Order: structure tokens, then sequence, then C-alpha cells
């Protein structure tokens, strides 16, 4: 049994293996715009009196 | 120097020193060619807060 316990620590040291993918993450971004922007206007003749 | 070295302390050493010494390096190439170790996991576990009515 000498004999099997040395083939069992050379089996084991040689049998393992693998290789794993992980992703951490979490998305956290804060884009913030407040008053500053643009819309848009016609044309129209105007005028105050 | 050193295999010299090792060739005349396992003389005096006798047979049985060279044969660990094939040993221990026998040993030492086996467990280098091949380090590993490995753990497999399904992921799992969660902190859990739970509220008890009464």
């Amino acid at each position: 049994l000498r004999k099997i316990r040395a083939a069992q620590n050379i089996s084991k040291t040689i049998a393992t293996s693998q290789n794993r993918i992980y992703l951490t993450a979490d998305n956290l971004v804060l884009n913030l715009q407040d008053e500053s922007f643009t819309r848009g206007s016609d044309s129209l003749i105007k005028g105050k009196k | 120097k050193a295999a010299e070295l090792i060739a005349n302390s396992l003389a005096t050493a006798g047979d049985g020193l060279i044969e660990l010494r094939k040993l221990e390096a026998a040993e030492d190439i086996a467990y280098q060619l091949s380090r590993s170790r490995n753990i497999t996991y399904l992921p799992a576990g969660q902190s859990v807060l739970l509220q008890l009515p009464q």
C-alpha cells in the first residue's frame, strides 16, 4: 500500500487542472445635465409696442 | 563542483544515498512539471435579511 499511496498522490497531483472566467462589474455612471441645452424656435415676425 | 560533491557524498553515503537522491529529484521534476490544484464552483450564497411578523 505504500505503492498505492504514492500512486494516489502522483495521480492526484498530475490530474488536477481547470480554468474559469469571472466577471465582476456593475454599471454605475451618472450623467446629469440640468438647465442647459437648447430647444428650437420657428421664424415669426414679432414686434412690441 | 556541486555535481562532483554530490557524487562524492553519494559514494560515502553508499548506494542507498543515491537511490533516494534519485527519487528526490524525480519528485521535484514531476512536481514542477505538474503543479496544480482546483476548485470548481456554482455561484451561490446570499445575504439574507428577513422580517418576521409578530
